[PDB]
């Protein structure tokens, strides 16, 4: 899905997609807590997403 | 006196315990995802039976 939406639905700081860099190492993690949080509905929760 | 203390500084009303909130449990859940098939190739029709 990340790669899918070319970080555009990631988001990113000063740079297109994304710089492989702290910035984005952190948003990723913060995302994985956030998506292993998500619980049973996270399928869909990420479907739409 | 002003305290409301004994004559060594012990506290005459009896601190609270305050039990704390305590931790919490955590969950995770299975995600899916989906995908399509490839184009078909025309087959080159041989000569065999």
């Amino acid at each position: 899905v990340l790669v899918i939406s070319g970080f555009a639905v990631l988001g990113a700081k000063n740079q297109p997609a994304g710089q492989h860099n702290i910035d984005t190492l952190f948003s990723l993690y913060r995302f994985h807590q956030w998506i292993n949080g998500l619980g049973n509905p996270g399928s869909d929760t990420l479907d739409m997403l | 006196l002003r305290h409301n203390l004994s004559i060594d500084g012990q506290p005459l009303s009896l601190a609270i315990y305050a039990e704390p909130t305590d931790p919490k449990a955590l969950l995770t859940s299975m995600v899916q995802a989906s995908q399509g098939g490839s184009a078909v190739l025309p087959g080159t029709l041989s000569l065999y039976r």
